[PDB]
């Protein structure tokens, strides 16, 4: 308690009184300049009228004019021309002109679209770094390709070369391969894009493509970004429909993602990691290097390994009463991480049907029993017996 | 990929109606081979699916073929009990002919030849079993210890092990195991045995089985409390 | 607009190469050359070969030596369900660079868009086909083209088209080959050079020690060698290192690839 | 890779006639029922102009063998091929007006499309014959150095399955050769190296029985 | 289609569902033989999946006579079958001539049980149901030709041969045998050579459990070496190498 | 199925005898009862597999009620409900093929 | 339908009312809950009537 | 089945508040054209009034 | 996918065809045999019945196989029908070859071989029969086994096939004694068949039963069929009529 408090002291008096400060400060700002800003401010004033319309803009043609396409539909032969410039007009952007004469009063408007939204996380994982803990040997290699050259590039210079492109991280399930991307993503604070692989396939022909054109168009500009392409194992044999989805699709997107990683467009300075749970279900020219370097093999946790992650699940609850947590792990063997979190889940599960709220250890012995009992068909030993 | 006959090949050049057939191997129980120097000791895993199974008439994993070789199995437990049979035949008419007993090398051919049959052959599927033979000669007295596989490929080995996480107690035995010395009294050699069964029961004392092979036609099968006390000596020192 | 990677980046001393420098840029900068026989050179050329060798490499490299705008193409942006829709792409993209006067139209990785033609009474694939055929008459035009030179890399040209093939403005067809045992030297001391090293090293050693494989993988040993230079804390690299980083790319390639041997008992 | 586009290019534009460029892939347009209309101004042009002939580049785009069709925008690609149809319906002073027509693959053409009344000479070309061949190589050669010690019924003969645009890729490659060595005349030899470069194979077969 | 068939040609002209069997020949262990005119020298690599697989109580190079040997790659499990229908083959000849079979006709023997595929083909009745996945390498001495090396394939028919390789490690032992061979070869130089080339086409280390020389020199008849012999001349090899 | 995110599995039996009489009667009580109890009789002959076969049962009922133009519903309704939707799951299961396996 | 009914509420019910419960425990709360069965038995009107 | 729809709802809905039963609501017709699906439309149109 | 021929292995080393197998045993009636060392009881229950199903002429779920050795029968009876006829056959085979009436390892042996063959060899269906095999042999005493259609078997105290095994199972070693009485295992049986089965009454004729016993009367091995009045008067003393 006494502890938390420590930590609850700082955060509340600092942020509090800045809060309050910034309120005061909105009338403030305004006051040291206020006849270069408000000289500035008429002048803009002045020769933009109002309203404002929006269009937007084709093309630019280099020598201070342009062509827009409003969406009000009529075309128009613009100037560029006062406060705008042409390094701040690239297509696909949207222009302020002035309504009575167009001429092109600036640009203060690139981005509103629905799609850029759905590339984009408004994150907050409940597990951070270090709570990956263990495998701690092949946390090291996600880190040299993702986090540390990020971090400095000074060792990538002191060694000369490229530092390496991408990663696979592939595997068994259960063996912590989301919760990685996801937590070494929250170390580097780089723009974390997040897109699964089976919508990575559309229920619409021939826009699959489009739509991966997308990932690496966002990726390019928020830069430098982590593109995590979960689960593209789903591109062997998983598809939405079959005469609007199809067979060309499915080839095409994979196509399409050669040009994007390591095609003229080259696209540096994008970190891509791909979670497959089958490196032989993948493509071989996907799994070619030099778009995604090294692979990082997981393996369902070894022996000592699930005493690390069995204290990051049992620190959250009430622990045992009578203690029996050490050989939980024993009697596992050759079983996944989230064997782990099921069981921490189901020893509470079997607390939940009391609704009492402690947890004592005797339910643990019966939870790893309860789901071990699911795991395994009756068709297993009807088969074999 | 071509998995959907056993005749095609495979641009991969492996005939998957095989490889699906060592992977049935695995859900039958585990059987472990240890060879000393006058020993050979073969333990099976004995896996009690219900406390209403009898111990009166359920049958043993571990069967003999012949009168001095022995035999344990992990698979498809439908498919071993015609493979038992067959060798069985066989080995027997091995007598008829020559007037001599089977011999360990002649046997592990003729397992391999019915199973090696099966896979060249397009109307039937393969044996989901692999066998461990274990077994001295008549001749002599020098141990001998075969494997077959659903392929129809056998070997020879020092220690081997088959079924249920296999590759864990074939770690453990490397480890443990020596070719410089292997053990020469016959109470050592099924300790290791005990040992690498123990671990994949996880707790048992009555769902470990051993078997023990030993020259001039002596095959015996050990009491559940001999066991036990082998077990007693393991869970001490550990 | 061009990257700075030149031919310089590119190695072997493969010939090759030259069979692309002597139909794409030199017919551009001098067909004075061409005009002493009174021949028409090649306008056109397939680029074929393995993932991996440098297709795109060559891409890149064309693109600075020739200083003629370079354009290029996504074999995978000419498909939508409205049918038609990449013959208007492809259409206005071809007229647009007959008015320009010296390009290089890159048209990256076609195995679609150079499929072939299928009618199945219930098919699918036809719709993609109508772009492809947008994309002969255009090659081939109502006039011929030229001061177009048109590279094409290929992954696969077992399905490229027969009629995009057969050699009549595509005149020249170069495989781009997997690097020879010496060859390989050459292009591993492109990537050393940037890499920082200590002398004391045979790179003819790391080459023979390694198959015939991909650039790619070669780039696998430098990067890979290099890593373990940052864990020891060195700053360079030296030949030890080297080989652990050759034996780690070989023997994880066989893991990931299929392999289910009948072998793994005897 | 026969020339029948260049023949009809060069043969339209010898004797006087109204030569509209129009293609194939075209009439199909993403906009609905507008490259029906396209087909209905093409004819139009010609019947204004007329005698017209109309060269299609192309004929397989609307060369679907498909009217008969399950959950696609294919219904939109045959409505194209029946307007054409439509057009070529007499429908007073289109006799006049013809249609030249290539095409690469006869076998995906619908049987609608093909026949009579529409498409009325049905002329095939083959592969160029061994005299065929040696003609070809003489008409690229006058335009560039010739020398004496070439003998072009010998090319012909080695020239065993060579369509006419292989046979530019004899005499082109010659010339590739003749810059290779940095000659500033092309040899005999030069022209045998040009059969080597282009053959389907690269001087091979793969077996595994000879 | 022209693959998943047994008797579909492709094409190009090349029966697929063959073709993919050769594949299978590949994936085993590595096995050179070097002929001379001294005799055949054939060496193998066995691998070790395990220190506890005994390599050295398993074998794929194999007697067939008293001058008749044959080196094998591919299945063990069509190796048996081959090896077994070759044997009876020697042995025949044997009852029928009172005679030494020439190298090459138990060789035709061998490719005839390997031309059936069929269930409805003639020729012969066929009762075997697919392509056999194993080849090889057979070597003996016929005194009116001399010490010979013939390759069997099961995909096709006998090829006469100074050195082939056959195995994983085929491809590059082959360029090694098209720089060093020579015809001013002894028999002594010709075991050293085996180990050379065979060693730097190994990914296991070079020792003796994973080796195994046999010979057929007419006079000493089909002689499968030491362990202790096959040391002996890794030794006298890397004394060789430090020299040079 | 994978772990970590299943971990409580609710199977739905197909409602016994009394099972379904206790929604049979929900349904029931929306109309008018038969008063006698008829309702029992109607649920113990049908073994059904649905618990949607007792709404319907009362939906059949109540439009035969109609042919009959009576404020009450009488029971000899819930006789022909009943015979009508067990006759019917019994074409699904193609004559009485639980016998002939 | 009862025990159902009382098999929902351990895992949606109670997660939602008191979500004090599930942190004292230390229990990380539900995902997917298969709700499955023959058709018609009342596997979609289980979801609503505790919505 | 239909007029069982139409016409006894519109003319005696009393009856069916009656009995508790919920009043008739939307009509599908739906099978291949053949079937004379109009034909029985127009004709219970002039009859319910 | 893998839901075909016999030949074929899914990669995961599943012959579907025998877990399919399995599967169509819980489509045709409950049967349970309680080994008591007082005797076997083998009970069993009819998978459907109407109102003019004859089933008090014959049974057709329970079939002596010789004088010793006779099966309770769950599954398509079709199947089942050559394999019993298989079974006897072979078993007066033993008879004129030893003089001696057959003992149950070696019938049931026999047996799991021939429902392994099916599946093994050819394009044949494999069979999808579950047979309890209750038997006497002068080895082992009374013995209890049932067979897999899989083609394996096992010996039991208890077993349970047929329609709503796992259930039927539960509440017979939930009750079991392991002395046991005869009396009480018949009772045990009436007990269990209640609960697992959707029929409303249990009625006689919903019964088939057969007892084997050297304990009604010692010398010899009697083999004892309950009619139809038997049933129906032991379900007046369990008082469930
Ligand atoms: N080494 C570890 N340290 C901490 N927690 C672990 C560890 N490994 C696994 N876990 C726990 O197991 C959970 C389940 O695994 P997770 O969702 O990351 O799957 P995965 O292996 O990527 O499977 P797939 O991607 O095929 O669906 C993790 O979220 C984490 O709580
Ligand atoms: N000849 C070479 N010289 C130097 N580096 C090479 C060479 N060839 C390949 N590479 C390296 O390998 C990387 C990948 O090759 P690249 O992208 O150029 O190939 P590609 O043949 O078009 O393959 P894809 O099938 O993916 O199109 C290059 O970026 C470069 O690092
Ligand atoms: N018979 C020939 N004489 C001269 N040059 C020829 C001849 N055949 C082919 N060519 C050359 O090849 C080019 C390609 O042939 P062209 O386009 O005329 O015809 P096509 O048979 O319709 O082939 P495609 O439609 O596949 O291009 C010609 O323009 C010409 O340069
Ligand atoms: N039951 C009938 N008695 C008399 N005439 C009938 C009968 N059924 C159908 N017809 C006649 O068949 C003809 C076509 O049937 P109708 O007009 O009802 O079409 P429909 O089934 O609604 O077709 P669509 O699918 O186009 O709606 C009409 O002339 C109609 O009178
Ligand atoms: N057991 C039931 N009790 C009552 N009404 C039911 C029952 N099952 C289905 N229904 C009725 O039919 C409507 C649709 O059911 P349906 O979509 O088939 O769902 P469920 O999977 O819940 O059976 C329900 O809203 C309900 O009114
Ligand atoms: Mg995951
Ligand atoms: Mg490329
Ligand atoms: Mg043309
Ligand atoms: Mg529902
Ligand atoms: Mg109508």
């Amino acid at each position: 308690t006494r502890c938390k408090l420590k930590l609850l002291r700082m955060e509340r008096i600092k942020d509090h009184l800045l809060l309050e400060e910034e309120f005061v400060s909105n009338s403030e700002i305004l006051k040291p300049f206020e006849k270069k800003q408000e000289e500035e401010k008429k002048q803009l004033e002045e020769i933009r009228g109002n309203p404002l319309s929006i269009g937007t803009l084709e093309e630019i043609i280099d020598d201070d004019h342009a062509i827009v396409t409003s969406p009000t539909m009529p075309d128009y032969y613009v100037s560029i021309l006062s406060f705008v410039d042409k390094e701040l007009l690239e297509p696909g952007c949207s222009v302020l002109l002035h309504h009575k004469t167009m001429s092109i009063v600036g640009v203060l408007q690139d981005d509103a679209d629905p799609m850029v939204s759905v590339m984009k996380m408004d994150k907050s994982p409940t597990e951070s770094y270090s709570d990956i803990g263990g495998l701690e040997s092949q946390i090291q290699e996600i880190k040299e390709s993702v986090e540390l050259p990020l971090t400095h590039p000074e060792l990538y210079e002191e060694m000369g070369i490229k530092p390496p492109k991408g990663v696979i991280l592939y595997g068994a399930p259960g063996t912590g391969k989301t919760l990685l991307a996801k937590a070494v993503a929250n170390q580097t604070s780089a723009t974390f894009l997040r897109i699964v692989g089976s919508e990575l396939i559309q229920k619409y022909l021939g826009d699959g493509p489009r739509l991966c054109r997308q990932i690496f168009k966002v990726a390019g500009e928020n830069a430098p970004s982590i593109v995590f392409i979960d689960e593209i194992d789903a591109i062997g044999t998983k598809r939405y429909d079959s005469n609007s989805g199809g067979e060309r699709e499915i080839q095409r997107t994979m196509l399409e993602l050669l040009n994007q990683l390591d095609g003229f467009d080259d696209r540096g300075d994008v970190k891509v990691i791909m979670a497959t749970n089958k490196i032989e279900t993948l493509d071989p020219a996907l799994i070619r290097p030099g778009r995604i370097d090294r692979k990082i093999l997981f393996e369902n946790p070894d022996l000592s390994t699930k005493k690390k992650i069995l204290g990051i699940h049992t620190s959250k609850m009430n622990l045992s009463e009578d203690v029996n947590l050490e050989t939980l792990v024993t009697t596992k063997d050759d079983l996944s991480g989230a064997d782990i979190q099921a069981m921490c889940t189901e020893a509470g599960l079997l607390a939940l049907r009391e609704r009492r709220m402690q947890v004592t250890a005797e339910d643990f012995k019966q939870a790893k029993e309860r789901v071990m009992k699911n795991k395994v068909e009756e068709n297993l030993e009807g088969l074999y017996l | 990929g071509y998995d959907r006959a056993l005749s095609i090949f495979s641009p991969d050049g492996h005939i998957f109606q095989v490889e699906y057939a060592l992977e049935a191997v695995k859900r039958g129980t585990c059987a472990v081979g240890v060879k000393g120097k006058n020993c050979v000791v073969l333990g099976c895993e004995r896996r009690s699916t219900l406390k209403l199974q009898d111990t009166r008439i359920t049958p043993s994993k571990v069967s003999k073929i012949d009168s001095h070789v022995v035999l344990s199995f992990s698979g498809l437990n439908a498919d071993s009990r015609i493979l038992i049979e067959k060798a069985r035949v066989e080995a027997q008419s091995h007598r008829l002919t020559l007037e001599d007993p089977v011999t360990v090398e002649y046997l592990t051919r003729y397992v391999a030849g019915v199973q090696q049959r099966y896979t060249q052959s397009g109307g039937v599927r393969p044996f989901g079993v692999s066998t461990l033979i274990a077994g001295f000669d008549p001749r002599d007295d020098e141990p001998k210890l075969y494997q077959t596989e659903p392929s129809g490929i056998y070997s020879s080995w020092s220690a081997q092990t088959i079924g249920r996480n296999s590759k864990t107690v074939r770690e453990f035995l490397e480890k443990n195991y020596d070719r410089k010395e292997p053990p020469a009294t016959v109470e050592e050699c099924v300790k290791l045995t005990v040992r690498s069964l123990l671990e994949v029961v996880q707790t048992g004392a009555k769902n470990i089985e051993i078997t023990v092979v030993k020259p001039d036609s002596d095959i015996v099968a050990l009491s559940s409390e001999e066991i036990n006390q082998y077990v007693t000596q393991i869970e001490q020192e550990k | 607009e061009k990257p700075d990677v030149t031919y310089s980046d590119v190695g072997g001393c493969k010939d090759q190469i030259e069979k692309l420098r002597e139909v794409v840029e030199l017919p551009l900068l001098s067909p004075e050359r061409f005009a002493t026989l009174g021949i028409d050179p090649p306008k056109g050329i397939l680029l074929y070969g393995p993932p991996g060798t440098g297709k795109t490499l060559c891409a890149r490299a064309v693109a600075n030596r020739t200083d003629a705008t370079f354009i290029r193409v996504i074999g995978s942006e000419l498909v939508q369900k409205y049918v038609g829709e990449g013959a208007r792409m492809v259409r206005e993209l071809f007229e647009m660079a007959r008015t320009k006067k010296a390009c290089i139209i890159f048209f990256d990785e076609i195995d679609a868009v150079g499929g072939a033609r299928f009618d199945d009474g219930a098919g699918g694939d036809n719709e993609v086909q109508r772009t492809m055929l947008e994309l002969i008459t255009q090659l081939d035009g109502f006039d011929p083209r030229g001061n177009i030179k048109v590279m094409f890399a290929t992954n696969r040209p077992n399905t490229l088209d027969p009629a995009l093939l057969r050699p009549g403005r595509i005149d020249r067809k170069v495989e781009f080959s997997l690097p020879d045992l010496e060859g390989r030297a050459n292009i591993f001391r492109i990537h050393s050079k940037s890499m920082s090293v200590e002398r004391g090293i045979r790179w003819e050693l790391i080459s023979r020690l390694c198959p015939n494989s991909t650039g790619a993988e070669l780039r696998s040993v430098c990067t890979e060698a290099g890593m373990f230079a940052i864990r020891a804390r060195r700053k360079v690299a030296t030949e030890k290192d080297f080989l652990k980083a050759v034996d780690k790319v070989i023997s994880g390639y066989k893991k990931f690839s299929s392999t289910s041997r009948y072998m793994q008992y005897n | 890779g026969t020339g029948k586009t260049l023949l009809a290019r060069a043969c339209a534009a010898q004797t006087n006639a109204t030569f509209l460029k129009l293609a194939a892939p075209q009439l199909v347009q993403m906009y609905i029922g507008e490259g029906a209309k396209l087909v209905r101004d093409a004819f139009a042009l010609a019947k204004e102009k007329a005698p017209t002939i109309i060269f299609i580049d192309e004929l397989d785009a609307i060369g679907t063998k498909r009217f008969d069709s399950e959950k696609s925008g294919d219904r939109e690609v045959q409505r194209t091929m029946l307007e054409l149809l439509n057009q070529l319906d007499g429908f007073s002073s289109d006799d006049r007006v013809k249609v030249l027509a290539a095409t690469n693959r006869v076998d995906v053409l619908d049987p609608a499309l093909l026949r009579s009344g529409r498409l009325d000479r049905k002329i095939e070309f083959p592969l160029p014959s061994e005299d065929s061949r040696a003609q070809i190589l003489q008409i690229h050669s006058r335009k560039m150095t010739t020398d004496d010690d070439i003998n072009w019924q010998e090319l012909a003969r080695s020239t065993d399955e060579f369509n006419g645009a292989q046979l530019k890729a004899v005499t082109v490659e010659a010339g590739m050769i003749a810059l290779r060595n940095g000659q500033s005349s092309v040899k005999h030899e030069d022209f045998v190296e040009g059969i080597s470069e282009v053959q389907a194979r690269k001087s091979k077969s793969v077996s595994f029985y000879a | 289609e022209y693959d998943r068939g047994v008797s579909t040609f492709s094409p190009e002209g090349r029966l697929f569902q063959v073709e993919y069997s050769l594949e299978a020949i590949k994936l085993g262990s590595t096995a050179i033989g070097i002929a001379t005119k001294e005799g055949v020298v054939l060496g193998v690599e066995k691998r070790a999946t395990s220190p506890l697989l005994e390599s050295d109580s398993i074998e794929k190079i194999v007697e067939i006579d008293r001058h008749i040997g044959c080196a094998m790659s591919g299945l063990t499990a069509d190796a048996r079958s081959m090896i077994e229908h070759a044997r009876t083959a020697a042995v025949t000849h044997n009852l029928y001539y009172d005679e030494d079979i020439n190298v090459e006709s138990l060789t035709q023997s061998v490719c005839d049980l390997a031309l059936r595929f069929g269930e409805g083909a003639s020729g012969e009745e066929r009762l075997m149901s697919r392509p056999f996945g194993v080849a090889l390498l057979i070597a003996g001495h016929d005194a009116d030709d001399g010490y010979q090396l013939f390759h069997a394939e099961p995909s096709g028919t006998f090829y006469r041969y100074n050195a082939k390789a056959i195995g994983s490690g085929s491809e590059g032992a082959q360029a090694e045998l098209l720089n060093e061979w020579h015809s001013s070869l002894t028999l002594k130089e010709a075991e050293l050579l085996v180990l050379k080339i065979l060693k730097q086409v190994m990914e296991e280390k070079l020792d003796e459990n994973n080796a195994q020389l046999s010979c057929i020199t007419k006079q000493d008849g089909f002689k499968i070496y030491d362990n202790e012999k096959t040391a002996e001349l890794i030794k006298e090899l890397k004394e060789k190498e430090a020299a040079e | 199925l994978r772990p970590g995110r299943i971990d409580r599995k609710i199977e739905f039996p197909p409602p016994s005898v009394a099972a379904r009489a206790e929604i049979l009667r929900i349904h029931s009580r929306k109309m008018n009862l038969t008063r006698g109890i008829n309702l029992r009789k109607v649920a113990e002959k049908m073994n059904g597999c649905s618990g949607a076969d007792v709404k319907g049962v009362c939906t059949e009922a109540g439009m035969y009620a109609l042919r009959e133009r009576r404020i009450h519903v009488t029971q000899e309704d819930f006789e022909l409900a009943v015979g009508k939707v067990m006759n019917k799951n019994q074409e699904t299961a193609i004559s009485v093929a639980k016998l002939f396996k | 339908l009862t025990k159902q009914i009382k098999e929902i509420k351990e895992v949606i019910e109670l997660p939602v009312k008191h979500p004090e419960l599930f942190e004292s425990l230390g229990i990380a709360q539900p995902k997917g809950v298969i709700l499955y069965g023959p058709p018609g038995t009342g596997k979609t009107l289980l979801a609503r009537a505790v919505a | 089945e239909i007029r069982e729809a139409v016409e006894l709802p519109l003319v005696q809905a009393d009856l069916y508040e009656q009995i508790g039963i919920d009043p008739p609501r939307g009509v599908l017709l739906y099978g291949p054209p053949g079937t004379g699906k109009t034909m029985l439309v127009k004709a219970v149109a002039n009859s319910t009034k | 996918r893998y839901d075909s021929r016999t030949t074929i292995f899914s990669p995961e080393g599943r012959l579907y065809q025998v877990e399919y197998a399995l599967e169509s045993i819980s489509h045709a009636g409950t049967a349970i045999g309680i080994m008591a060392s007082d005797g076997i009881v083998l009970a069993a229950e009819r998978k459907v019945t109407s109102t003019l199903l004859e089933q008090d002429t014959s049974t057709e779920k329970l079939y002596k196989l010789n004088d010793k050795i006779a099966v309770a029968v769950a599954g398509l009876t079709a199947d089942a029908e050559i394999l019993i006829n298989t079974a006897r056959i072979h078993a007066q085979n033993y008879l004129k070859t030893y003089n001696e009436d057959i003992p149950v390892e070696i019938l049931v042996r026999r047996l799991s071989d021939i429902k392994q063959g099916y599946t093994q060899h050819g394009g044949l269906r494999p069979f999808g029969v579950s047979f309890i095999y209750a038997g006497y042999d002068d080895r082992y005493g009374y013995q209890l086994y049932t067979s897999n259609p899989s083609g394996n078997y096992t010996g039991w105290k208890a077993i349970s096939v047929g329609a709503n095994t796992s259930a039927a199972q539960t509440l017979l070693q939930m009750d079991y004694k392991d002395d046991m009485k005869v009396d009480d295992a018949i009772e045990l049986a009436l007990k269990t068949l209640s609960k697992t089965t959707d029929s409303s009454a249990l009625t006689y004729d919903r019964l088939e039963f057969a007892t084997i016993r050297k304990g009604a009367n010692d010398g010899e091995v009697y083999q004892k069929i309950f009619k139809p009045q038997e049933i129906k008067d032991i379900l007046v003393k369990t008082g469930i009529t």
